[PDB]
Parts: C-alpha cells; structure tokens; sequence
C-alpha cells in the first residue's frame, strides 16, 4: 500500500462534501 | 458529441453550444469535481446515470456537481428539466491530465426565441 | 491559472484578480489554515471539493479556512454563491515553505460595473 | 476477480438513481 | 512577518502595529500562556488554527489566551473579527527562554480614520 | 514514531477549531 | 521583571507598585497560600495559568489564593479584570524558605487619575 | 520517567483554567 | 515512604479549602 496507492483509495472513497 | 471548447485563460474552463440532437463529451478525471450550471430559472426534473456507483451527483438549485467514485467509470448522464434535456458521456481519464473543472452551455434556442 | 501576487510585506498575503474564466492556484503547506474570504455580502450557496477527506472546510459567513487534512492532497475547490463561481486548484506543497495565510480577490467586473 | 470483472459487475448493480 | 518590541521595563510584554497585510511572529514557550487582546468594542467572528490540538484557546470578550499543548507546536492562528483579520505564526521555541505574556496591538487605521 | 512523524500525524488530524 | 517589597515586620507580606508593562516576580513555596489581593471594586474577568494543574487558584470577590500543587511549578499567571491586567511570573522555591504570604499592590495610575 | 519529564508532560496536558 | 516524603505528596495534593 503505497502512499499514492492509498491517496488514490481516499480519492475513489471521498463524497462532495463532507457532512 | 460535442467536445466543449475550451476559454483563452485556462483549458479548466470549457463551453458547449446546447444541441438537443447531440450529446456532450465529459472527460473526467480521477479526484476533480465538475461544476454543471443549467440555464437560470430552469427546473431540473429527473436525471439517470449509466451507473449511479460510478459517479457521485450534488446538485443545489441549478448547480451540478459530479465527480468519480469508481475505476473505470464510463457511463452516461441524462439530466432532464422543465426545458430542455441533457445528455453527457462521462468517460473518465486515465493519467489525471486535461480535467474539466466547469461547463457552460450556450443556448443558440433561447436566442433565436428571442429573435 | 491565476497565481496570486504577494504582498509587500509579507508573501504569505496574497492578493488575484477574478476571473471568470480561470481559475486560482492555491498552494497549501502542511499544518496551515488559509483565508479565503469572499465578496462583502455575496452569499455563499455550495461548494465541492476533490476530496472531501484531503481538505477542511469552515465557513462563516464570507470567511472561509481550509487545511489539509491529508498526505498527496491534490484537489479542486470551487465554492458557487450568489453573484459568482470561484475555482481553486489546492496543490499541497511537500516542504512546508511559501505558504499561503490569506487569499483575497480583487473584482473588476463589480468596479465595471460601477464604471 | 480483474478490474474489468468487477466493473461490469458494479454496472449490472447499481441503479438508475442512487438514493 | 511583524516581529513584536518588547518594553522597556520587561521582555515579556511586546507590542506590535497592527497592519494588514503582513503577519506577527508570535514566539510562545513551553507552560506559559499568551495574552492577546484585541481593540476596543472588536467583535471576534471566527478563528482557525493550523492545528487544534497543538496550541490551547480560550477567549473571554476581547482578552484571547493561547497556551502551547503540544511538541513541536508550529501553526498558524487567524482569528477574524468585525473590523479586521488578525494572522500570528505560532512557533514553538525550545529551550523556554524570552517568553512572550502579553502581546499588544497598536492600530494607525483608526488614528488614521480619526485624523 | 519519531517526535517529527508524530506531530505530521497530529497537523494532518487536528481539525480547525477545537471543541 | 517586579520583585515584590516586603514590609518591615515581616518579610512575609510584600509590597508592589502596579506597572501595566511589568510583570511580577512570586516566589511560592511549597505548602504555603499566598493571598493575591486586588484593588476595591475591581471586577474579575478571566485568568489563564502556564499550568491548570501545577497550581491552585481560589477566588472570592477580590481576594485571590494561589498554592503549588505539583513539583517544578514554574508558570504564569495572567489574572485580567475590568479595569486593568495582572502578570505573574510564579516561580516555585525548592527550599521552602522566604516564603510570600500575602502580595499587595500600589496603583500610582488611579493616583494619577485623582490628581 | 525522570521529574523534568513528568513536568514537561504535565505542562503539555494542563487546560488554561482547571474547571 | 519516609515521613517527610509522605507529608511533601500530601501538602502537593491538599486543595486551597477543604470542602
């Protein structure tokens, strides 16, 4: 799991807006 | 399919002629948002995309918001409103180059309405 | 890509002139909350990040602060209100210098206007 | 499982509108 | 950056000519607190820490007290009012020598405006 | 867990205003 | 950096001039009160401590009790009323001698005033 | 866990005004 | 626990009034 690997996750999982 | 032109300033910026017989080329990368403003005082309606776990939809008012949530995510978008439809092919990039951060559309039937 | 000019005193008060058709670098270092405040009584109606994890938003009224929250945080922000549609490009720097403590704009379609 | 599989999968999934 | 003077009776109280477009390096050891006070009739807004958890905060009207509650604390503090914008660049010293207890702001605006 | 790597980790956690 | 004056009975109760650019040198020892008196009428706003837990702080109208409650208790106190602010440096004594039992202040600005 | 290290820690964990 | 220690930790943990 590199960093970009898991920057990369964060991108796919993240909404619009948080909250 | 139309593939929006882009402004002088920043290639981030692209403008459409609205053509109700023609779909609009959306490339979109992995991590930006898209910013889809319809006309004003147009009232949105319904919208049904190829895959609704692909891309993740906001709207407020007349403000579009869509933005990848999946690889590989090709699909399209129809949002319809009181006025007119819309019909976009998102099909999304693969080297995170080129992104489209706004699209503007140009009613040439609003004008000639008003001609 | 608007990049903002600093000031005088200090570079960590920049100063961009909007642009409707561009869009505004905005390069944010680890550990520092940037200022972005908007037009004097424009209304804020919604924004979208990238990201929603990479970045921290907080808004009062027409002040607004964001902070990365995250490692690699490239994103967009664009916040829609009332009058106008702003498009930032958060680049998060990897050394921690030349940050950035407050960005404020300079309107010359509302001074146009008045002209 | 290749990333094509789980994409066509993810296609005949999900539904016009989510939520 | 605004580097305080300190007085000259002891090192520990500074003063600084608030002007807007530059920052004040506000220098804070380890266990003591900081007192910021603010102009006259100065309604605070908001604030926002390059990190929450490194620095302490509390305000009581005008008087704003900070207090380092972590290693290696190098943030930034924007606290915004009614009138102006207030931006300080915490940074941590490490060997608790030359303290700051009272930092205090000398505005030529409002002399400016009454003259 | 180097003193350096602790305090990144707690920039990136620390939200803006505490409480 | 004020040290404080002690009275010619005993060198328990000291004496100190009021400086708003003066910080106040209090030596506490262990196991001892010291009685912090401030001037009549004055009103108590808030007050900040290097350490919440190295010391402890009793308060009734005026009157101000502060004792060390942990070892090296090496702080400040920043007591702030209506009128004016107080600085502290309160410094822990490890040999438990030259203790300070009650500090009093002599305010030569309200002085100024009536004259 | 020498005394200048348990004060530096206390120093760190320590509110502004305790209650 | 000499004496004096235990008389030191407690003048340490004794509050201003009790009650």
């Amino acid at each position: 799991k590199t960093p970009y690997e898991l920057a990369r996750e964060r991108m796919l999982r993240s909404g619009l807006t948080a909250g | 399919l139309d593939v929006p032109s882009s402004s002088r300033y920043d290639h981030r910026i692209r403008y459409v002629t609205y053509n109700p017989a023609d779909v609009v080329q959306v490339d979109t990368v992995l991590g930006v948002a898209t910013h889809i403003m319809l006309e004003e005082g147009e009232q949105y309606l319904t919208h049904a995309f190829g895959d609704s776990e692909a891309y993740a939809f906001a709207r407020k008012g007349r403000h579009i918001f869509i933005k990848p949530q999946a690889e590989l995510a090709n699909t399209n978008l129809i949002v319809v409103t009181d006025r007119r439809s819309y019909k976009f092919r998102l099909q999304m990039r693969n080297d995170r180059n080129g992104a489209m951060y706004e699209l503007a559309f140009r009613y040439p039937d609003t004008q000639a309405r008003q001609t």
